[PDB]
């Protein structure tokens, strides 16, 4: 019912823009009830939450960074795209995105 | 295993330590005049902080701030009934005359852009109309309402406001908290008319849902329990209240519905019926008969009880008379020509809008004297100081000294700079606030029955 | 039952209620929680006072 995947650029340079798009098919994003994260991790490291956009049109960021990382979906296609400017080295992960609940308050 | 709490000291009512005598006075003001334009002021051009032409309708708070000449200056032929040495003197109200003496006959307003999209109440079919700009020039009733109130201290009110946010989160909608606030009530100032007691000149952007007398102002209402809550109680003595309204149309507004209503509570259509209309809905108020017999005015008002401590005693030398009236709120019209032909044509004529009101202030008082006493100093000056200054028999030191040194410097501020504070009285605490003015000081008169209040006194106190 | 002499006093402060008048803006994703809750003229207050 619920498809996902993913599209990013790959390989990036330093200081560079970032944009990870993100993919779904089964749902829609306005419909009271969808919504969406983005997860990052390491390799060796553990997980951390980023950012989080629901459907009213708000936005939370991960306040560490709070200035690069800007969450925006567009509704229309059914996709949210992630944009994060001056990509450094501590950037170096594999990032997961995903579908959020908040009857569980996880990700599914 | 538990204990009566803690002792604080009380209030306590007025008419322990208030003394009254059988000495009686009058007062009364001429007729007031006051004239403008009902919707909005009129701004002079060229220097834009001088008025040409106020405004003023029926719906503006009319709030008095009388004065009272102190009695201490008085000399008295008989000096016999006090001792100047150890009390003092300051007046009561005792009596309460409002009059009005235009017709009757309700005023109207309107707004020639308001957001009505369709009528709402028998017919409103599918597919929507066509548009992006479908303001519309409407005219509205309001509704009616009487109230008064008289105390010593002005009147504070209340209203909605946008207040705080909250911190950063993206599951709260993009929608304006609301919050309460407390406000002393000005001059001008609106009433509500069925459309909340929030500012509108900070909530609405568009300036099309209200007529527009009412757009960028703060429509403020009375509160009454947090003033009835006051301890000390020199705000409220005496009050009525009288309003009616009903529903006259239904109307809608138009734009981008800021939330979607849910699917759990209807199954949507197709067709013509695919899209959906708004929710946001409003109505209209009207008002209804006004007879004669519902008048609060024109009418004595004998006190011997209020509801608060303060039985009467202004302490200051000043009252304060709030009056709000909407049946006496007619708009003239003025037709004035430019040429003169015997044909008639729509540019000739020039139409001017006015309207005028006028009070009538109307006051019987009563002395009373202050045996001072050592016991009972202490007790105003807890309450006040201002009182006991103005009076001029002493002054304080506000503590028994300090506790602590605090480490005054003395070498003039040259090394740790801190808060030198240069201060003020500033003389009183309302001269940022306007209110229309009414001097009395030369306005007093002992013989009664000259006036008709005097006349109508003396028959209910059997005198 | 017998009845005394003293009398008290008990005074509630005031009570803020806001919301949306037609329905709850529930949060999304739960169907439990609410963003704002569905408070209108039209519903019953139903108070209840504890006591000491």
């Amino acid at each position: 019912q619920v498809t996902l995947k993913e599209s990013g650029p790959g390989i990036l340079q330093p200081s560079q823009t970032l944009s990870l798009t993100c993919s779904f098919s089964g749902f829609s994003l306005s419909t009271s009830g969808m919504g969406v994260g983005w997860i990052r991790q390491p390799s060796g490291k553990g997980l951390e939450w980023l950012a989080h956009i629901w459907w009213n049109d708000d936005k939370n960021y991960h306040p560490a960074l709070k200035s690069r990382l800007t969450i925006s979906k567009d509704t229309s296609s059914n996709r949210v795209f992630l944009n994060i400017a001056s990509v450094d080295t501590a950037d170096t992960a594999t990032y997961y995105c995903a579908r959020i609940h908040y009857v569980t308050d996880a990700l599914d | 295993v538990y204990l009566p709490p803690v002792p604080v000291s009380k209030v306590v009512s007025t008419d322990e330590y208030v003394s009254r005598t059988s000495i009686y006075y009058y007062a009364g003001s001429s007729r007031l005049l006051a004239v403008g334009n009902p919707y909005f002021s009129i701004k002079s051009p060229n220097n834009n902080k001088k008025v040409l032409v106020p405004k003023v309708s029926g719906l503006q708070y009319r709030v008095f701030r009388v004065r009272l000449p102190d009695p201490n200056k008085f000399g008295f032929p008989d000096t016999s009934f006090y001792n100047p040495d150890t009390q003092r003197l300051v007046w009561a109200c005792v009596g309460l005359e409002i009059g009005r003496g235009q017709p009757l006959g309700v005023g109207v307003s309107g707004h020639p852009y308001l957001n009505k999209f369709d009528d709402t109440e028998t017919s409103n079919r599918y597919p929507a109309q066509p548009g992006s700009d479908n303001r519309e020039c409407l005219s509205m009733d309001y509704k009616q309402t009487q109230l008064c109130l008289i105390g010593c201290k002005p009147p504070t009110g209340e209203h909605w406001g946008k207040g705080v946010a909250c911190n950063n989160n993206a599951a709260a909608t993009d929608c304006p908290p609301l919050e309460l606030f407390n406000s002393i009530i000005e001059d001008g100032d609106m009433v509500d008319t069925g459309f909340g007691c929030m500012d509108f000149g900070t909530l609405q952007a568009n300036k099309s849902d209200v007529p527009i007398d009412i757009c960028n102002s703060t429509c403020k209402y009375p509160d009454y329990l947090k003033m009835a809550s006051e301890p000390y109680g020199d705000s409220l003595f005496f009050f009525l209240r009288r309003e009616q309204m009903f529903v006259r149309h239904f109307f809608n507004r138009a734009g981008k519905l800021g939330e979607a209503v849910p699917d759990d509570l209807y199954i949507k259509g197709s067709g013509n019926t695919a899209v959906i209309q708004s929710s946001a809905f409003f109505p209209t108020p009207s008002g209804s008969i006004v007879t004669s017999e519902s008048q609060l005015f024109n009418k004595p008002y004998w006190l011997q009880r209020a509801q608060g401590h303060n039985n009467g005693i202004c302490w200051g030398n000043q009252l304060f008379v709030t009056v709000v009236d909407t049946t006496r709120s007619t708009n003239m019209t003025l037709c004035t020509e430019v040429t003169k032909e015997g044909t008639y044509k729509n540019d000739n004529f020039k139409e001017y809008v006015r309207h005028v009101e006028e009070y009538d202030l109307q006051f019987v008082f009563q002395l009373c004297k202050i045996t001072l006493t050592a016991e009972i100093m202490t007790y105003i000056h807890t309450m006040d100081s201002n009182i006991l200054e103005d009076w001029q028999f002493g002054l304080t030191p506000p503590p028994s000294a300090s506790l602590q040194d605090t480490y005054r410097f003395v070498t003039s501020q040259a090394i740790t700079c801190q808060k030198t504070a240069p201060p003020k009285e500033k003389e009183d605490p309302l001269n940022k606030y306007t209110f229309w003015e009414v001097n009395l000081k030369e306005k007093f008169s002992a013989d009664l029955d000259q006036f008709p209040l005097g006349r109508k006194f003396l028959l209910q106190s059997g005198l």
